[PDB]
RNA sequence: AAACUCCAGUUGACACAAAAUAGACUACGAAAGUGGCUUUAACAUAUCUGAACACACAAUAGCUAAGACCCAAACUGGGAUUAGAUACCCCACUAUGCUUAGCCCUAAACCUCAACAGUUAAAUCAACAAAACUGCUCGCCAGAACACUACGAGCCACAGCUUAAAACUCAAAG
């Protein structure tokens, strides 16, 4: 099961056809890792 | 510092009350363990001598929290005696 | 909570270093310290200092 | 020192006696400078609460085993 | 304990040492 | 509204104003606490130097200027001399643990400062400079 | 014998074993907000476990991240970033009181 | 006691109710143990799931009148 | 192994980040490494001021370059991105998603140590 | 006091030094030792014990070169104190602490409590300390002081280390 999902990643890894393709399309895209946690823990993620 | 500056350890004065804004800086200060940490930097506390003032330390802890603890758990029992003159 | 006291003396079973080394056996004394006096500092320095302020000018 | 009282009174009810109060030290053992050179100790003790006030033994306990008394004890 | 017995050691090699060095 | 105790945000707009002057523009009082003597110099929001006074320009020496009064002495000079430019609302950045710290910034407000903030800046190395050697008292 | 005697069981009252709020979940140094959470405002000291009620693991995590997200440009070490001012109060910890 | 589990399973759902419990009267039953009786005869029966079991006694001692809440 | 590369660039405009993020992307690659994915974290403002490369920096981009390479390649490129003058800070670490987090199952709270001295009278 | 006054105070730029908080955690290592971040490599033995005729290690301090220089600092010089002060206090500055490459092989290297396998039953149990013990093995000890000494021997050690006595003396030492 792990080769089988792997198997599926590789398709969409960087290589050197869709470098500048994919260059562009990061500098569009804001991953954000922040997020913030209550008392009784409960993931708060910033609204936007 | 490379930091921005006031920033880290201000307090802002209310209504000129200089005397209660120092003052809860003083209690941050120590709360953090700033003000004991400047005191015992100003000569050098050796390897040995850190050592021998933290297990004191640690072991005076344990101890002052074990007779804070018996303490409030009789704290109950200092009310008025129910069997006077028996 | 209170610290643990769990393999933190040198003891036989404990196969690790001491951590704590008290010089007096960590056991609960049946008495309490007694309430230490606060030390004094010297007072109305400030007002002290108005009235000889004045005094030199005058 | 809650039932000291309940315990005085069924000592006197059925005629015999009670010691519910603070023990002093010899009673038992050092009766006959105590009370008398004749005096008669108890021939049964009942302990109705073995632990004095700090949770341990009553010392009674230990001193009527040392005077040949038998005891009864809750 | 006391060190009176480190002490005794403490001197002799004190001792010792200063008089290599005379010597 | 609640009274905040953490300093205006710079970047963030604010509505504090003091003497119509954002929290950045307004001037600094910076004051050295040190076990022997305090010094106080007052700048302006763009580090220029307006007043300064320590417990030896006001006359005194050697171990009478460790003191309070002596560090409150100073806080006055400096007020007057503060004063005189300008100053009125001044920010504190205190640094060191000193006999003065506070008699200082007592003797800049009975000059005639008013205090908005006070910050503290002693310097505590991460770990540093090896201080010297323990006394043997 | 007889069937009125106290069966041998496992205590049926047992209640679930207390875990800390960030028991499963991620920690990673990138998540300054996080991290954030659990340092002094004014000083940006790290907070103790008596303080922050976090488990072993869970405090070595937060602590070995803010040590990494510090000096890889990510969080500031002499205060709480400004931004992080209004986080859920999770600490244990009063200073006017 | 095997009806510990039952006790406990009721106090986790239910908790303990508003009636309040008199120590004094040495036949008192508590709705618990009310509870724990109905789900102990349905037992008798011959069912041998719980799932099943459980939501027939709830409601079977509702057929007596109780008064339960199960969210909280 | 995976890798995560954690890369501050120095908040130029697109052609000079696109320029200097496809340079870090085939330096990576000329070392034989399998880049994964590129994510851009934002401009923000440096937590503190970084001088690299005779600059004070105030401000940079935050990117993530995780990809796969052998473990050789690791000091070859934290070399490489030592001379680029385009990168404020960059550090290669672990990836985080490596490592699976054990199943905790809850805070024990300890009991006072017993025994630690003889029940003698003192 | 001497000292500094090419000095102090804000601000900016700037380590080959040292590693607040976390740590109220008690983990790693054979011990020594190890608490800033990253990465690579990597933490012996599927019975146990076991080398003072062996090997590999071993804090601090030293030694041999070659570098580094922020601070701390034996020595030394001033200031002070004192009857004296070859100290304690102040200032200054060096070897030294750091790196590299070799040595040296010592510590209250002590948690003064050996490894392995077990037992809380008995009679626990001189005192104190960190409760009393069993099996098994190795290593050590046999009044004090002479003596961390002398001789001999080995050692990159030449004021060194490791092994290590005797005579006279005592009726105690502990
Ligand atoms: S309780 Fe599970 S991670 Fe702490």
């Amino acid at each position: 099961r792990e080769v089988l999902q792997l198997q599926e990643e590789v398709k969409n890894f960087i290589t050197r056809e869709n470098l500048e393709a994919r260059v562009e399309a990061a500098l569009d895209s804001r991953k954000n890792y922040n997020w913030a946690i209550t008392r009784e823990g409960l993931v708060v993620r910033p609204q936007r | 510092a490379k930091h921005l500056k006031f920033i880290a350890r201000t307090v802002m004065v209310q209504e000129g009350n200089v005397e209660s804004a120092y003052r809860t800086l003083n209690r941050i200060l120590t709360m953090d363990g700033l003000i004991e940490d400047i005191k015992h930097r100003r000569y050098y506390e050796k390897p040995c001598r850190r050592r021998q003032r933290e297990s004191y330390e640690r072991c005076r802890r344990i101890y002052n929290m074990e007779m804070a603890r018996k303490i409030n758990f009789l704290m109950r029992k200092n009310r008025a005696d129910p069997w006077q003159g028996c | 909570a209170t610290p643990s006291l769990r393999g933190r003396l040198a003891r036989f079973g404990n196969p690790r270093k001491p951590v704590l080394k008290p010089n007096k056996p960590l056991i609960l004394a049946n008495r309490v310290g007694e309430r230490r006096r606060e030390k004094g500092e010297a007072t109305c320095i400030t007002e002290m200092s108005v009235m000889m302020a004045c005094w030199k000018q005058n | 020192r809650q039932f000291s009282y309940l315990i005085e009174n069924m000592a006197r009810d059925c005629g015999e006696y009670a010691h519910t109060r603070y023990f002093r030290g010899g009673m038992l053992t050092n009766a006959r400078l105590l009370f008398g050179p004749t005096v008669r100790l108890p021939d049964l003790i009942i302990f109705l609460h073995t632990l004095n006030n700090i949770f341990e033994p009553h010392v009674a306990v230990r001193d009527a085993a040392k005077m040949n008394i038998p005891t009864v004890g809750i | 304990k006391n060190v009176l017995k480190i002490r005794r050691r403490k001197m002799n090699h004190h001792k010792y040492r200063k008089l290599v060095k005379k010597t | 509204t609640k009274f905040s105790i953490y300093p205006p945000i710079p970047g963030e707009e604010s509505s504090l104003r003091w003497a119509g002057k954002k929290f950045e523009e307004i001037p600094i009082a910076h004051i050295k606490a040190s076990h022997n003597n305090t010094q106080i110099q007052v700048v302006s929001a763009s580090n220029e130097p307006l007043a300064f006074a320590s417990c030896g320009t006001e006359g005194f020496r050697n171990a009478k200027k460790g003191t309070g009064i002596a560090a409150q002495t100073a806080g006055i000079a400096a007020a007057a001399r503060a004063k005189q430019k300008g100053v009125i609302h001044i920010r504190v950045v205190v640094k060191g643990l000193g006999p003065g710290r506070l008699s200082a910034m007592h003797g800049l407000i009975m000059g005639g400062l008013e205090v908005i903030s006070i910050t503290d800046n002693t310097p505590i190395p991460h770990x540093g400079c090896r201080p010297r050697k323990a006394r043997k008292l | 014998s007889n069937e009125d005697l106290p069966i041998s069981m496992e205590n049926p009252y047992k209640e679930p074993l207390k875990k800390c709020i960030l028991c499963g979940k991620h920690v990673d140094y990138k998540n300054v907000q996080l991290l954030s959470q659990f340092v002094s405002p004014f000083t940006g000291c790290i907070y103790g476990r008596h303080i922050t009620g976090l488990c072993g693991k869970k405090q070595k995590e937060i602590t070995k991240a803010i040590k990494r997200a510090q000096i890889m440009g990510f969080m500031p070490v002499t205060y709480k970033d400004p931004a992080y001012l209004k986080d859920p109060k999770v600490c244990n910890i009063r200073y006017r009181e | 006691y095997h009806e510990d589990r039952i006790r406990a399973k009721f106090y986790s759902v239910y908790g303990s109710g508003q009636r309040a419990f008199d120590l004094f009267n040495p036949n008192f039953k508590s709705t618990c143990q009310r509870f724990v009786e109905k789900y102990t005869e349905l037992q008798k029966l011959g069912e041998t799931d719980e799932e099943k079991l459980f939501v027939e006694t709830g409601k079977a001692l509702l057929a007596e009148g109780v008064i339960l809440r199960r969210v909280g | 192994p995976r890798y995560e590369l954690a890369l501050i660039l120095k908040a130029m405009q697109r052609p000079e980040t696109a320029a200097t993020l496809k340079r870090t992307i085939e330096a990576l690659m000329d070392r034989g490494a399998i880049v994964r994915d590129l994510e851009n974290l934002g401009e923000r403002a440096l937590p503190y001021r970084i001088s690299a490369h005779s600059q004070q920096h105030n401000r940079g981009g935050y990117f993530l370059v995780d990809f796969y390479a052998p473990t050789a390649a690791v000091e070859s490129m934290v070399e490489h991105l030592s001379r680029d003058i385009d990168v404020i800070r960059g550090n290669i670490v672990k990836h985080p998603l490596t490592q699976e987090l054990k199943e905790c199952e809850g805070i024990v709270p300890v009991p006072l140590a017993e025994k630690l001295y003889s029940t003698k009278k003192r």
